[PDB]
C-alpha cells in the first residue's frame, strides 16, 4: 500500500470532509484500496458521503475502478440509495451498465432496494432495462419478485 | 483500671499473654494474598459458536440469553461482546456484597432455562458460566525447546497430564489451560470429494455412524427364565479410538468393487479445537496454566505446593518439555512480608534506641519493647475474627500505625519517669499519679482516633474496599494499644522501672550521656523561653496560621490525584494491532520483531516474551496480538534505565516507527483494569431500534466534539473494532429448487467446509475429545475457492456453488457491543489534565445530549460508583470533624477548648503536601490514609498538651500563661522521642528503590514529611491556639 | 436456596417435556402472588393502538424491568410483535402445499448460517486477505417473509 | 418502587411520540404516607407534651 | 453404557471441574456397568451444605455440554445426600390378592 | 497408595488434635489461676496435681 494512502483510505469512510481536503492538498494516493479493492471512492460512494465524492473525482479518481469482485463505485452508490452520488458519478462518465462477476448492474442493485428515485436517474442517463444477471433476471423480474409495483411500473 | 492493675501485674501479663498467644495463632492459620477482593461480584457467561460471524452470534445467541436474565438479585449492570471469532461473552456485575455463589447459580440458571432457544451447535460447545475474578496467583508456562511438539502437543499434554494435578493441588481455585486437548481431525479436500459424488454431508453422515456408542443389554438379563445360569453385559458399538481408525472409515462403495474411505478424501490428524491463537515462548511453541488463588488460601502455600506438585510430575515429561513461570505474583509478597518485617523489627529498636538516649535505665527501654509487640500480635487476632487477610494493604495499614503504637509505648512510660524526678515518688505510686495524669485523655484519643478513621471504612464501591482495608486495621491496633497503655504497660512500669531521686535530670552525670541531659535540660529552657516570647503577642502566629492553611489548601488542588502507584512487578506488556484485514502470518511477523527487540536490545533486563498471536482485551482476531514480557529479577536491573517504567518509554519508543502497525508497550494496573484515576467509561446506547450504523454515526459525532476540548477532555477514544470487509454470499433459493439442491446440504457444506464442524466426540488414550470436520486450508482462503465445491442434487449429478450463488463485498462488523440488553459502544477518556474526572464527565454529560434522536448514554466503569458513590468524603468527614468535636468537648467538659487541638490538623497536611508535591508524587490512597495517621498523632500531642496545661489551672490554680508554659515543659521530651523514633523508622521506606518501592515511597514521604512538620510546628503552635481559644472565651 | 432446589429438579424434568413446551420457555420465580403496581402506557396522540403500544413496552421497557432487583415476576397486558403468517387453506390446496411444506420453508429461508471465513486460521503460507463469510441472515419485514420461495 | 422508576426514567425522554406512562395502581404510596402520617402524630404528641 | 466408557465421558468429566469448592474435604466415586455414575462430595463438618450444593452445582454446569447427549437427556441430579437409612418402611398383602 | 475415609478419617481426626487439645486445656487453666490468684507460684502447685 501506500503511506497516505492509508490515511485517505479510513477518511473517506468516517466522511471527515476536512481531512480529505487536506489528504489531497498533499497527494494521498486516490488510487489506494484495501484488500477488497474499494477505493477512496467506493467507501464514499458505499457510506454516502458526496463532498468527498466530488473532490475526489476533482482529484483524478477512476470513477470506474472495480473491487475483486467486479463492482464499481456506482455499484455501491445506487444499491445504497445515494441519490446525489448517483448523479455525480453517472455524470463524470462512471458505466452505468458496469457488470459485476454475478452480471449484477447498478439498475438490479437499485431496484432490488426499491430506490426508485435512483432507477430512474439511471434509466436516464441509458441503463439498459433488459441487462440479465448470471441466473438471467432483469430488474423487472426482482421488481415483481418483491412486490415492489411502484417501481415495477416504472420499468416499462 | 490502670491503677487495678498496677496492684496486679500478674493479672496483666496473663492478658498480655492470651493476646499473644491469640495474635501468634492468628498470624498462623491467617490467609495471604496480594491484595484482597474489592472489586464487585460479576459473572461471565461465554459461548462459542465455531464459523460465525458477529451478526449471527448476536442475533441468535447472545440477545437470546440477553433475554432471560430476569430475575437474578441485586444485578447493577450487564454488558455483552460478540465477535467474528465465533465467541460472546456476557458480563453481569452485581453489587458490592452479594453472594458470588448465590449471583451465579441464579444467573446459570436463567441460562438453563434459555438453552433450548438456543442454536443446536452451540448447545454443543456448551455454555460456561463462571466468577469474574480477573486475578492470577501465577501462569505456568510449557515449552518444548526440543523442537518436537507443537504447541497443540504441548496442549494436550498439558491437559490429560498436568491440569487434574494442579487443580487438586492445595489452595489453587481455578485453573485455565492455553490451548486444548487434542481433537480428532478430518481435513476435507473437495477435488477429492467431488471425485466420488461425494459432499461434507456425507462426511458427517458417516462419523455419526461409525464412531459412536451404541447400548445393547444383558445375556440372561432380568426378568430371566427360571434356570438362567449366568447374566452378562453386551457390549455393541463403541467410540472410534484412533486417527488410523478414522481413516478407515467407510464413505462409499462403487459398482465396480472398490471401496471408497475417509482418508480417501480428506488428512486425518490429532489436531487442536481451534487456531485462532499461537502463543511462543522465546520463539518457541508454548502452552501454560492460569492459576487463581483459592478463597482465604495462603498465597505462599499454595505457590511452594504447585511448585512440589510440578516437581513431583517432573520425571514423566517428554524429551525436550520444560516449565517456566513467565508470571508470578508470589515473589513479590514474600518481598512486601519481609520489608514490613523489617520496618516493626527496627521501629521496635529505634525507640528502644531514643528511648534509652534520653532515659537512663534499661529497664525503661525493656517496657515499649513488651507493649508494642502484644498489640501488634493482638492486632491480628482481630482482623483474623474480622476475615481478613495479610496482604499488601493490611500490612501497610500496620506500618502506617507503628507511629501511634510507639506513641502510647513511650508516653505512658516517659511520664512516669518524669513524675519520679520531679519528685521523689517511688515507682509504684509515681506510676499511680502518672497514670491519674494520662488515662482520661488516653480514652480520648481512642474515641477520637475512632472518630476519624472508623468513617472512612464508609465510602462504597471498589474503592470503599480498599479504604476499609486501612481503616479496620488501624483503628484495631490503636484501640488495642489504649487498652494495652491502660493494662500492661502501668503494670509493667510500677514492677520494672527502678527509684530516680527528686531532681535528678542526669545533669550531674558520667560523660556523653551526663552532656546530653545537661544540653537537654537547656534546650528546654530555651524552648519554654520562645514560647513566652510567642505568647508574648500572637497575632504574628494567627497571621501565619493562615498563610499555612491558605497554602495547604493551594498546595492540596494542585496535587494530582490517583489510585495505587504503578509498581515494577517484573513483566509488563506490549499492544498490537494492524488494519482491517491483515492475515495471522502478518502480525506473526510483528510480534517476532517486538520479541526479537526484547531479547536484543534489552537482553539485559527482559527473561522472556510471551507472544500469544490472536487475542487483543478490546477485541480478538487475526490482527490483533499481545507480548508479555517477563523481566529478569530485580537484582539484575539496577538503575532506573532498567525499570518497567524506562524500559517501556524505550520499548514503545523504539517500535514507535514499526509501520506496519501500531505497536506501545505499557506497565500494568496495581489491580484490576483502567481503574485510572484520571479516566472515564462512557457507555454509548441505542434507545430506539436505530441500529449499528446510525449508532457509529453518533459515536463519531461525539467523538468529534470531544477533540475540539482537549482543555478539558483527553484521550476520547472508543474500546471497540471498526468495521471490515465482509464476503457476502447470497443463495438464490429458485436455482437450488430448479436443480434438486437443498438448503441445507448448501448450508452445510459451505459452513462446514470454511467455518468448521464439531461432529461428536472419540476417546484419545482414554479420554473424550471432539471430532472436527473442515475444508483443507488451501480449499478455503479466497473467492475462487468457493466455486471449487460441489453439491449432490436429488437427481445425483454435482453442481458447483457458483452455479446456485453470487457474492459481493460489504463491510460489517467484527464485534457488536451491547450495554443492558441494548446495542452500544464504550468509549473511553481522561480529563485534561488539572481537571477532575467529574468535570470531565459532566462535559461528556453535555455533548452527549446534543446526539440525534433515539441516542442515549450511561457510564459503567469506575464511572458508576462515582455517579452513584459519588461523594460521602466531606459528608464523611464532616461527620469525623462533628465526632472529634463532641468527644474532645466531653474529654475537657468545654464546648471550647476543643477548638484549640482541631487547631492542629494543617500543621501535618502542609507537610505531608510539601514533601508530596517536592517528591513528585501524588494525592494516592496511601498519602491519603498516611495524613489520617499523621493527624492523629498531632492532635494526640495537642490533647495532651491542653489535657495538661487546662490541668493545672484547675487544680494547683496556675494562670493561663503559666500552665501553658509547664504543660509545654513537660510535652517536649515525650512528644521529641516519638517523632524521632518515627521519622528515623518511616525513613527507609521513603529512599527505598524497586520492589514494591511505589508503595513504599507513598506511604513514607507524605508521613514523614507530615511529621517533620507537625512536631516542628505544633510545639510552638498548640500553646498558642490553647492561649487565644481561651482568651475568646 | 428454595429457587435453587426447585430448579434442580425441573432440569430432571426438562429433557421430558415436549419440544415446544421447551422451546416457549418454561420460569421458574420467587415472589408475591399480588401485584406491587402497574405501570401503564397509553398513547396521547392515538398515533399507535393498544398493538402498538403493547409491543413498544415489550421491545423496549419489560427487559429492564424485569432485570431490577426486588421484581419477582412482571406481566405483560398485551404481547410482543412476531411474524404472523396466516395460512388459508383453500390457496394451500390450491398450490397442493401444506403447513407442513409452510413451516419447512420459513427454516430453510429464514436462517442465520455460520459460514467461516476467508483466509480463516489454520491459514495456508502466504495468505493476505482474512473476511468473514456472511451467508443467510434472519427475515426483517413482512415483504421479506411474502417472498419465501414455496416451490 | 424507587428502582422500578429510576429505570422508567432512562427510558421516557426516547419514548415515539404521544406515548406516556400513566400510574393506575401502586400499592407502594399507602405505605410511604401510612408511615410518615404516625411520624406527624408523633411531633404533635411532643407538643402536646410540651 | 460399560464401566469404564461411563467413567471415560461422564465420571472424569466432571471430576476434572470439581475443583475450587470451599472446604472440599474429600471426593469418591463409582462407574457401573448399568451405566450408573455416582460422585459425593464431604465438606468439612461445620460448612453450610446449602452453599455447598450450589458450589457443586457451578462447576457441575461447566462439564454439562462436555457430557454425552444421551447422559443430559436422563438429566444429571447435585443433591446433599446421607449414606444410611433413617427407616425402612415395608408393604405386604394379607389377603393373597396381589403379587409382589 | 492409601488413605482413611469417613469413620475411620473421622478418628484419625480425633486421636491426631486429642494432644494439643489438652495442651492448649491445661494452659488456660494455669493461666486463670494465675491470674485469679495473682501468683504464679500457686498455680504452679495445683496444676501438678492432673
Ligand atoms: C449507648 C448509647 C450512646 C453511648 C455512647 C457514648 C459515646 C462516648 C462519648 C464520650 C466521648 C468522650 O471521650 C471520653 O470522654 C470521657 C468523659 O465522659 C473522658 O473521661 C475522662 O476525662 C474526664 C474529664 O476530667 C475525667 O474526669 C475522667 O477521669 C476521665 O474518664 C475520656 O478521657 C474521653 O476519652
Ligand atoms: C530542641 C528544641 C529546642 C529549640 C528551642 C529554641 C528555638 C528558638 C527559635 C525561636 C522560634 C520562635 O522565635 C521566637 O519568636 C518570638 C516572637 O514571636 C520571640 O519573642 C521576642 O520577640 C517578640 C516580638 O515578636 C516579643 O513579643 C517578645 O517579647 C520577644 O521576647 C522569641 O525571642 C523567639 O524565640
Ligand atoms: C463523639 C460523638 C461521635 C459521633 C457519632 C455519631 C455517628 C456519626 C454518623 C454520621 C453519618 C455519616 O455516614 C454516612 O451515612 C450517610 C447516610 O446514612 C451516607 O450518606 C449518603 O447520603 C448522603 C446524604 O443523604 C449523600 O451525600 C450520599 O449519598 C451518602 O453520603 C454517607 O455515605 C455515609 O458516610
Ligand atoms: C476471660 C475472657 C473470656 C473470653 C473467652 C473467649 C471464649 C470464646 C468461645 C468461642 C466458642 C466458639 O464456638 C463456635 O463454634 C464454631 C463452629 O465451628 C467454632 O468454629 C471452629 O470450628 C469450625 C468448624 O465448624 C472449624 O472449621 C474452625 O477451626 C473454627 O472456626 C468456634 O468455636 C465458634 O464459631
Ligand atoms: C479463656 C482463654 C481463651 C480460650 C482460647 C481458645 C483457643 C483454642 C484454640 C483452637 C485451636 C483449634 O484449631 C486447631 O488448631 C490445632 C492446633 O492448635 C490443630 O490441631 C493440632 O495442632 C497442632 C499443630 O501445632 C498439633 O500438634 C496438635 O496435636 C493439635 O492441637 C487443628 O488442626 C485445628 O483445627
Ligand atoms: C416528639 C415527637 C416525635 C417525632 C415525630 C416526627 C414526625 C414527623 C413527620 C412529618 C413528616 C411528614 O409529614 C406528613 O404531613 C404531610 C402533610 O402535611 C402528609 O401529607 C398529607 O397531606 C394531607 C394532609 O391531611 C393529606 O390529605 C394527604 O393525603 C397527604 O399528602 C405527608 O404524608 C407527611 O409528609
Amino acid at each position: 500500500g501506500s503511506d497516505l494512502g492509508k490515511k485517505l483510505l479510513e477518511a473517506a469512510r468516517a466522511g471527515r470532509d476536512d481531512e480529505v481536503r487536506i489528504l489531497m492538498a498533499n497527494g494521498a494516493d486516490v488510487n489506494a484500496a484495501d484488500v477488497v479493492g474499494w477505493t477512496p471512492l467506493h467507501l464514499a460512494a458505499y457510506w454516502g458521503h458526496l463532498e468527498i465524492v466530488e473532490v475526489l473525482l476533482k482529484n483524478g479518481a477512476d470513477v470506474n475502478a472495480y473491487d475483486t469482485l467486479g463492482s464499481t463505485p456506482l455499484h455501491l452508490a445506487a444499491h445504497f440509495g445515494h441519490l446525489e452520488i448517483v448523479e455525480v458519478l453517472l455524470k463524470n462518465g462512471a458505466d452505468v451498465n458496469a457488470k459485476d462477476d454475478n452480471g449484477i448492474t447498478p439498475l438490479h442493485l437499485a431496484a432490488n432496494r426499491g430506490h426508485l428515485e435512483i432507477v430512474e436517474v439511471l434509466l436516464k442517463y441509458g441503463a439498459d432495462v433488459n441487462a440479465q444477471d448470471k441466473f438471467g433476471k432483469t430488474a423487472f423480474d426482482i421488481s415483481i419478485n418483491n412486490g415492489n409495483e411502484d417501481l415495477a411500473e416504472i420499468l416499462q | 483500671m490502670p491503677n487495678f492493675f498496677i496492684d496486679r501485674p500478674i493479672f496483666a501479663w496473663v492478658i498480655a499473654i492470651i493476646i499473644m498467644l491469640a495474635g501468634g495463632l492468628a498470624i498462623l492459620k491467617l490467609p495471604v494474598a496480594q491484595y484482597p477482593t474489592i472489586a464487585p461480584p460479576a459473572v461471565t457467561i461465554s459461548a462459542s459458536y465455531p464459523g460465525a460471524d458477529a451478526k449471527t452470534v448476536q442475533d441468535t445467541v447472545t440477545q437470546v440469553i440477553e433475554q432471560n436474565m430476569n430475575g437474578i438479585d441485586n444485578l447493577m449492570y450487564m454488558s455483552s461482546n460478540s465477535d467474528s471469532t465465533g465467541t460472546v461473552q456476557i458480563t453481569l456485575t452485581f453489587e458490592s456484597g452479594t453472594d458470588a455463589d448465590i449471583a451465579q447459580v441464579q444467573v446459570q440458571n436463567k441460562l438453563q432455562l434459555a438453552m433450548p432457544l438456543l442454536p443446536q451447535e452451540v448447545q454443543q460447545q456448551g455454555v460456561s458460566v463462571e466468577k469474574s475474578s480477573s486475578s492470577f496467583l501465577m501462569v505456568v508456562g510449557v515449552i518444548n525447546t526440543d523442537g518436537t511438539m507443537t504447541q497443540e502437543d504441548i496442549s494436550d499434554y498439558v491437559a490429560a497430564n498436568m491440569k487434574d494435578a494442579i487443580s487438586r493441588t492445595s489452595g489453587v481455585g481455578d485453573v485455565q489451560l492455553f490451548g486444548s486437548q487434542y481433537a480428532m481431525r478430518i481435513w476435507m479436500n473437495p477435488n477429492e470429494l467431488n471425485k466420488f459424488q461425494l459432499t461434507p454431508v456425507d462426511v458427517i453422515t458417516a462419523i455419526k455412524a461409525q464412531n459412536a456408542q451404541v447400548a445393547a443389554g444383558q445375556l440372561g438379563g432380568t426378568p430371566p427364565v427360571k434356570g438362567q445360569q449366568l447374566n452378562a453385559s453386551i457390549i455393541a458399538q463403541t467410540r472410534l479410538t484412533s486417527t488410523e481408525e478414522f481413516g478407515k472409515i467407510l464413505l462409499k462403495v462403487n459398482q465396480d468393487g472398490s471401496r471408497v474411505l475417509l482418508r480417501d478424501v480428506a488428512k486425518i490428524e490429532l489436531g487442536g479445537e481451534n487456531y485462532d491463537i499461537i502463543a511462543e515462548f522465546n520463539g518457541q511453541p508454548a502452552s501454560g496454566l492460569g492459576i487463581k488463588l483459592a478463597t482465604g488460601a495462603n498465597a505462599l502455600d499454595t505457590a511452594a505446593a504447585i511448585r512440589a506438585e510440578l516437581a513431583k510430575m517432573e520425571p514423566f515429561f517428554p524429551s525436550g518439555l520444560k516449565i517456566v513461570y513467565p508470571y508470578d505474583t508470589t515473589p513479590f509478597v514474600k518481598i512486601s512480608i519481609h520489608e514490613v518485617v523489617k520496618t516493626l523489627v527496627e521501629a521496635i529498636i529505634l525507640v528502644f534506641l531514643v528511648m534509652y538516649l534520653f532515659l537512663q535505665n534499661f529497664r525503661a527501654t525493656l517496657i515499649p519493647t513488651i507493649a508494642v509487640p502484644v498489640v501488634l500480635l493482638g492486632t491480628f487476632a482481630v482482623l483474623a475474627a474480622f476475615g481478613f487477610s495479610i496482604n499488601t494493604l493490611t500490612m501497610f495499614g500496620m506500618v502506617l500505625a507503628i507511629g501511634l503504637l510507639v506513641d502510647d509505648a513511650i508516653v505512658v512510660v516517659e511520664n512516669v519517669e518524669r513524675v519520679m524526678a520531679e519528685e521523689g515518688l517511688p515507682p509504684k505510686e509515681a506510676t499511680r499519679k502518672s497514670m491519674g495524669q494520662i488515662q482520661g485523655a488516653l480514652v480520648g484519643i481512642a474515641m477520637v482516633l475512632s472518630a476519624v478513621f472508623v468513617p472512612m471504612a464508609f465510602f462504597g464501591g471498589s474503592t470503599g474496599a480498599i479504604y476499609r482495608q486501612f481503616s479496620i486495621t488501624i483503628v484495631s491496633a490503636m484501640a488495642l494499644s489504649v487498652l494495652v497503655a491502660l493494662i500492661l504497660t502501668p503494670a509493667l512500669c510500677a514492677t520494672m522501672l527502678k527509684p530516680i531521686a527528686k531532681g535528678d535530670h542526669g545533669e550531674g552525670k558520667k560523660g556523653f550521656f551526663g552532656w546530653f541531659n545537661r544540653m537537654f535540660e537547656k534546650s528546654t529552657h530555651h524552648y519554654t523561653d520562645s514560647v513566652g516570647g510567642i505568647l508574648r503577642s500572637t497575632g504574628r502566629y494567627l497571621v501565619l496560621y493562615l498563610i499555612i492553611v491558605v497554602g495547604m489548601a493551594y498546595l492540596f488542588v494542585r496535587l494530582p490525584s490517583s489510585f495505587l502507584p504503578d509498581e515494577d512487578q517484573g513483566v509488563f506488556m506490549t499492544m498490537v494491532q494492524l488494519p482491517a484485514g491483515a492475515t495471522q502470518e502478518r502480525t506473526q511477523k510483528v510480534l517476532n520483531e517486538v520479541t526479537h527487540y526484547y531479547l536484543t536490545k534489552e537482553k539485559n533486563n527482559v527473561e522472556s516474551v510471551f507472544a500469544v498471536n490472536g487475542f487483543g482485551f478490546a477485541g480478538r482476531g487475526q490482527n490483533t496480538g499481545i507480548a508479555f514480557v517477563s523481566l529478569k529479577d530485580w537484582a539484575d536491573r539496577p538503575g532506573e534505565e532498567n525499570k518497567v517504567e524506562a524500559i517501556t518509554m524505550r520499548a514503545t519508543r523504539a517500535f514507535s516507527q514499526i509501520k506496519d502497525a501500531m505497536v506501545f508497550a505499557f506497565n500494568l494496573p496495581a489491580i484490576v483494569e483502567l481503574g485510572t484515576a484520571t479516566g472515564f467509561d462512557f457507555e454509548l446506547i441505542d434507545q430506539a431500534g436505530l441500529g449499528h450504523e446510525k449508532l457509529t454515526q453518533a459515536r463519531n459525532q461525539l467523538l468529534a466534539e470531544a477533540a475540539k476540548h482537549p482543555d478539558m477532555l483527553t484521550s476520547v477514544r472508543p474500546n471497540g473494532l471498526e468495521d471490515t470487509p465482509q464476503f457476502k454470499i447470497d443463495i438464490d433459493q429458485e436455482k437450488a429448487q430448479a436443480l434438486g439442491v437443498s438448503i441445507n446440504d448448501i448450508n452445510t457444506t459451505l459452513g462446514a467446509a470454511w467455518g468448521g464442524s464439531y461432529v461428536n466426540d472419540f476417546i484419545d488414550r482414554g479420554r473424550v475429545k471432539k471430532v472436527y470436520v473442515m475444508s483443507e486450508a488451501k480449499y478455503r482462503m479466497l473467492p475462487d475457492d468457493i466455486g471449487d465445491w460441489y453439491v449432490r442434487a436429488a437427481d445425483g449429478q454435482m453442481v458447483p456453488f457458483s452455479a446456485f450463488s453470487s457474492s459481493r463485498w460489504e463491510y460489517g462488523s467484527p464485534r457488536l457491543e451491547r450495554y443492558n440488553g441494548l446495542p452500544s459502544m464504550e468509549i473511553l477518556g481522561q480529563a485534561a489534565p488539572g481537571k477532575s474526572t467529574g468535570e470531565a464527565m459532566e462535559l461528556m454529560e453535555q455533548l452527549a445530549s446534543k446526539l440525534p434522536t433515539g441516542v442515549g448514554y450511561d457510564w459503567t466503569g469506575m464511572s458508576y460508583q462515582e455517579r452513584l458513590s459519588g461523594n460521602q468524603a466531606p459528608s464523611l468527614y464532616a461527620i469525623s470533624l462533628i465526632v472529634v468535636f463532641l468527644c474532645l468537648a466531653a474529654l475537657y467538659e468545654s464546648w471550647s477548648i476543643p477548638f484549640s487541638v482541631m487547631l492542629v490538623v494543617p500543621l501535618g497536611v502542609i507537610g505531608a503536601l510539601l514533601a508530596a508535591t517536592f517528591r513528585g508524587l501524588t494525592n494516592d490512597v496511601y498519602f491519603q490514609v498516611g495524613l489520617l495517621t499523621t493527624i492523629g498523632l498531632s492532635a494526640k500531642n495537642a490533647i495532651l498538651i491542653v489535657e495538661f496545661a487546662k490541668d493545672l489551672m484547675d487544680k494547683e490554680g496556675k494562670g493561663l500563661i503559666e500552665a501553658t508554659l509547664d504543660a509545654v515543659r513537660m510535652r517536649l521530651r515525650p512528644i521529641l522521642m516519638t517523632s524521632l523514633a518515627f521519622i528515623l523508622g518511616v525513613m527507609p521506606l521513603v529512599i527505598s528503590t524497586g520492589a514494591g518501592s511505589g508503595a513504599q515511597n507513598a506511604v513514607g514521604t507524605g508521613v514523614m514529611g507530615g511529621m517533620v512538620t507537625a512536631t516542628v510546628l505544633a510545639i510552638f503552635f498548640v500553646p498558642v491556639f490553647f492561649v487565644v481559644v481561651r482568651r475568646r472565651f
